[PDB]
């Protein structure tokens, strides 16, 4: 059985006390590997390593063009581990192989693209031709500089992708990052740290610590030597991490969950609309943050849409993640399965009509595993708790409307603002609907259209700040005005 | 000054600061190290409407004034308008379905084709059309020994300013960098490539580097460039690689030991010249290997998941021309018409697989070439029919069309039967034209097949073939069958 | 001359019985978009060409069928 | 006409169709959406199909026929 | 301008030579920021290269107002802040 | 901390202890004038006041006397005067 170690100061080391814990495959409930359990001493060591790498290391001092070559080497060594990363992701987080086989390629492409943009197009120095002050002649210009030590906390939804996002955004701009993966899925961050070590990244730039409980997270958030926290997860934990970081006045970026609405207009193509709705709701068993769990369907096409949606949903195959024939895998843990069952029971109590699913699934040839059938609820009002509270499971609620204004009002009637989608046969009508949605991302006739230069983020209580693009890169730099 | 900087930064606040000095350079050296949101040199309290201000550390966060200040009071929304509104239009949604076909692609072929007897002098006018006056010829030692680059130089006359002949077979990033440096020192504004696929791909990379600057490793991306690159004219000397009309260039990364890609419609050569003089003297082995490489291109393009009727027409016409004219070239080496037909077949096969994309055979051939230095044509030819039989059941009526193009009669037969007949015809042609057929002849050991199969899965050509590759266990089977 | 071969010029074909002139240059730069529901791609094609103000040219018979209305809705704000 | 470089215009003051022939007048892009021909009547369908067939057959026979044009013409004939 | 300067001097203790410019500075700032917003601020921005070849289409950025804002200012520079 | 409970965007502008650095090649008259201004504008109640004055050892003696004289030359009186 494989053994994994913390990545501190450019080397793999055990925990200070030598404690370890075992990860488990959600597909068959078998142990996968043993991972070292970081304590408070290891968190302190990582913080000092990052602080020394920033204050006295060569990483923040070298030019963007010099950082670009190191990032290219890092991306190449990341590509060299594609199969291992995909297999570990499938065995640890439950991603199906058809989904998880692209993670290393996507991460390397993102690294190369962001490094090229930083080295070639990012405005590291910007002029101010007109300062608005005639009594102070001189040269005014803007310098952008790295913030310092960054702490990135990622959830169990997309471990490899989120780790790549955090590491790229932190280190490409010249900062040093301490990465803390989720308790359930720690392997992919360590595998990426292996490529970071192989590529010759300076020591202390990238640190990965894995630990159960929440003492390590509190120590990371409240330490005076940490300059920025980038957190992704649930709203309740983010609202507490922000309170913890408030005591030292440090920059915090929050990416929280959503209850994204998918709108189908009466002129939409029913085949494409059904396919897109099914994809955007049941990709990765509905455990994506931007999942369209609220399906707004026009009254003029409700009857035709419902039957096709039912057939398409029943056509899905649930099986082992490593089997290429599987479309859906298991939930990340038994607690998540119990939460989904509780939400289904609540929805049944509230009076919603259960169209399909709502029960556990036994995968043939496999004993154990957290498998759940995709679930559809109909006759749902927008003020029901199931239409208002995030689930993180393969459950969808269908709500009908009569007009585009009513659809917009229903979609905006939520505390989340992460994403949304519109399906229509006219670009003008879809854009008219989209310009009124109070969400950070709107997809027209598509869903889950990820991009390297397309910023994404949340409105309202879905968080603040953006990732990817110049907007994402600007979160990790300071702004200095110099007057001569 | 270092002590002053250390004292100034020794605080929990980062709002502002000031430096007074008689030298701007010294003051700026002191200022660039201060961890404050605003630094004044020889001034103080210099407020401005477009000058952002704010604090570092425990002086707060965020900025006021300027675009930086105005950006604090706006949200950012990303809107994506899909180009297609149909089921199956996106490869990403194919994960949750048993059907993997993705037929939605956009077709383009802007290359200006020049062909015929004595068509080389047309390069003199093509240079004027492209607005270029300083061309540098890119070639290699083997082609330079035959005297064809001398013919190209005489055709260019005063538009040629240099010749670079140091391009090596299986070129790398350093070869591209050296060629780009040599082209830049000569003040080139256009690149003329005379050679095989390696020379043409290296010239594409050299054009990208010349246009954008930097190093070759910086530009290894997919669909990133937004504007036309340095003008490029390709003059192939092999009877098929297709590289004169494709948008992809493959470069070896010696520090990684892996062939990297650059894929962009803007790296397609502006023009190409199909003069039969450049292939009249080609030996027998090169002729048969390049013809079989073109045949593999056309057959794989007819079978891939992204096959389109235009690509089908190109592939079928190329297959017909190759089948009709390869025996004529083998028997009658300086038959000019057959050489021209082979060149046109190669160009059309390149057009076909530029859009339809290649499958597993090229994924195998690339690893074979990267590890054992095996030429591309032999590797493609020896694995074409085994890949055909490998995909014989998931390929539809396409293989029947290929068999009809080769000449095998298919007035009535099951799709399996027609697919097997097509591979039988391909093997018949291969044996008729003196083509090598087994990997044992070229020195690959039996045991290294596991490592080769493992290295095969890392290529991007997978997931474009008709049959999805479940893992290395099937690549093992095909490699062993090829032994 | 762009060509140095016999039969390359149509003018010299006057003094010969053979009239074939096979020397031409081939080009096809048009970007082909096709498939079910491929009309929305015009919105991105307008951005690729660097245009923002398109005018639809049609006739009465086609305009009566409502296809130009579909094109206008696809163009949205790029149609003037 | 969506991919050709020639445009034919009638000159009413002369009563003769005049020509403009240039590679730079080729359309930059075209959209082949089946919605734009799904409602075409029978007479228009057969006449346009026969016009395309005439194009392909004449191109295969003219004095300037080339193998690329031959492939295009043959594929078009087969599809029609 | 005169009323604002007099009130600032009497309320916050600013000397008249300092407080006599507050209204002019505020109006100039308002005009400059309004002109920049109307003419140069990127309210709509294109994304020519999204980094995703599997999702063709038009990507662009819309910038929109946040909503209700609360501004708390200290006694240092009341009018300017 | 109060705004954390509803997850709303917060921008903070807090105080400072800004340092004013005088190098040995600086012009002593201009340096003294600038230091006095940047420290005593509005009685030092500006957020960006340079309350920490870093002076090189090579020019300390000459700078201190001029700074003392310039500071004692300041007049304190009614704001409206």
């Amino acid at each position: 059985m494989d053994s994994y170690q913390l990545f501190l100061d450019g080397e793999f080391v055990d925990a200070a006390d030598g404690r370890t814990f075992t990860t488990t495959d959600p597909g068959n409930e078998q142990p996968v590997a043993t991972v070292a359990q970081a304590g408070e001493a290891d968190a302190l060591r990582a913080i000092e390593a990052a602080r020394w790498a920033f204050d006295h290391g060569e990483w923040p001092k070298m030019t963007p063009q010099e950082r670009a070559a190191r990032i290219y080497d890092f991306a190449d060594h990341v590509t060299k581990l594609a199969g291992r990363l995909a297999m570990a992701e499938s065995m640890d987080a439950g991603h199906v192989i058809n989904l998880s086989k692209f993670w290393a390629a996507n991460g390397a492409a993102l690294l190369r693209n962001l490094a090229h943009y930083s080295a070639n197009s990012f405005p590291w120095e910007e002029e101010i031709p007109y300062s608005g002050n005639v009594g102070a002649p001189g040269r005014d210009y803007i310098r952008r500089e790295p913030i310092g030590v960054c702490v990135g906390i990622i959830p169990w939804n997309f471990p490899a992708s989120m780790a790549f996002w955090k590491i790229s955004h932190a280190i490409i701009m010249g900062n040093t990052i301490v990465l803390k993966p989720a308790t359930q899925t720690p392997l992919t961050a360590l595998i990426i740290a292996e490529a970071a070590k192989a590529a010759g990244i300076p020591k202390g730039v990238i640190n990965v610590i894995t630990g159960q409980g929440r003492e390590v997270g509190n120590l990371l958030c409240t330490h005076p030597d940490v300059d920025k926290i980038s957190f992704t997860g649930s709203t309740s934990v983010g609202n507490n991490i922000m309170k913890l970081a408030a005591d030292s006045t440090k920059r915090v970026t929050l990416e929280l969950g959503g209850k994204s609405a998918n709108i189908i207009l009466d002129d939409a193509d029913l085949d494409a609309a059904v396919e897109g709705a099914v994809f955007g709701t049941f990709l990765h068993q509905g455990q994506v943050c931007e999942s369209g769990t609220r399906l707004l369907v026009s009254s003029k096409i409700y009857d035709a849409f419902i039957d096709k949606l039912k057939a398409r949903t029943e056509a899905l195959r649930v099986g082992y993640p490593l089997s290429p024939e599987s479309h859906l895998g298991p939930l990340v843990s038994g607690k998540q399965l119990e939460t989904v069952e509780g939400y289904v029971k609540l929805g049944l109590e509230e009076g919603a009509t259960l169209l399909t699913g709502g029960h556990r699934v036994e995968v043939p040839g496999i004993s154990g595993g957290h498998y759940y059938a995709p679930t559809i609820f109909t006759d749902v009002d927008n003020r029901m708790r199931i239409a208002q509270e995030e689930i993180f499971g393969p459950v969808v609620v269908v709500i009908r409307f009569d007009s585009d204004e009513e659809a917009v009002a229903i979609a905006n009637d939520s505390i989340y603002g992460l994403a949304g989608g519109v399906y229509s046969g006219s670009n003008a009508r879809a854009q008219r609907v989209a310009t009124q949605l109070r969400t950070g991302t709107v997809w027209i006739n598509n869903y889950h259209a990820f991009g390297d230069f397309c910023p994404f983020g949340g409105y309202k209580q879905s968080g603040f700040g953006r990732e990817m693009g110049a907007s994402g890169l600007s979160e990790f730099v300071q702004v200095k005005r110099v007057h001569v | 000054d270092e002590e002053a900087v250390a004292i100034a930064n020794d605080s929990i606040y980062g709002l502002a600061g000031g430096v007074y000095s008689g030298s701007n350079a010294r003051a700026q050296r002191v200022a660039t190290q201060l961890r404050t949101g605003t630094v004044w040199i020889n001034n103080y309290h210099a407020f401005g409407d477009f000058c952002p201000f704010g604090g570092y550390k425990q002086s707060g966060f965020g900025r006021e004034m300027g675009a930086s200040g105005l950006s604090e009071f706006v949200q950012v929304k990303r809107v994506h308008v899909s180009a297609y509104a149909s089921v199956g239009a996106s490869p990403a949604m194919a994960i949750l379905s048993d059907d993997k076909k993705t037929p939605f692609v956009q077709y383009n072929a802007p290359t200006n084709i020049i062909s015929g007897h004595g068509s080389l002098p047309a390069i003199y006018k093509e240079m004027v059309k492209l607005g270029c006056k300083r061309a540098v010829i890119m070639t290699d030692e083997g082609v330079n020994a035959t005297g064809l680059p001398t013919l190209v130089r005489e055709a260019l006359d005063d538009f040629c300013v240099g010749v670079y002949d140091r391009i090596e077979q299986d070129s790398s990033l350093d070869t591209v960098d050296a060629a780009a440096a040599y082209a830049r020192e000569c003040g080139a504004d256009a690149i003329v490539s005379v050679g095989g696929g390696s020379v043409i791909d290296t010239s594409k990379a050299v054009c990208v580097v010349l246009k954008n600057g930097g190093k070759c490793n910086d530009h290894m991306a997919m669909l990133r460039l937004q504007e036309p690159q340095t003008p490029h004219i390709a003059i192939p000397t092999t009877s098929g690689t297709g590289s004169e009309v494709t948008n992809v260039a493959v470069i070896k990364n010696k520090a990684v030991g892996r062939k990297v890609y650059i894929l962009d419609p803007h790296i397609v050569p502006n023009s190409t010249i199909l003069d039969p003089r450049f292939t009249l003297g080609l030996p027998h082995r090169m002729t048969v290997t390049t013809a079989l490489d073109a045949m593999t291109h056309s057959i794989e393009a007819l079978t891939s998941t992204r096959s389109q009727p235009i690509c089908d027409g190109q592939a079928l016409q190329a297959i017909r021309l190759i089948s009709e004219n390869l025996p004529r070239v083998v028997a009658k080496p300086h038959d000019e018409a057959a050489r021209a037909n082979l060149q046109l077949a190669a160009t059309m096969a390149g057009w076909a697989f530029n859009v339809a994309q290649v499958g597993l055979a090229h994924a195998m051939a690339h690893t074979l070439g990267a590890i054992h230095d095996i030429p591309h044509g032999l590797a493609c030819g020896i694995m074409l029919p085994r890949v055909m039989r490998f995909n014989v059941d998931h390929a539809g009526h396409k293989l029947a069309l290929a068999a009809q193009a080769l000449g095998v009669q298919t007035t009535g037969m099951d799709a399996r039967e027609a697919g097997l007949a097509a591979a039988q015809a391909v093997e018949a042609l291969m044996q008729s034209v003196d083509h090598p057929r087994y990997l044992s002849d070229l020195g690959v050991p039996r045991d290294n097949l596991s490592n080769l199969a493992a290295h095969a899965m890392g290529d991007a050509a997978i997931m474009f073939n008709a049959r999805p590759v479940k893992g290395p266990q099937e690549v093992m089977a095909v490699y062993e069958e090829a032994y």
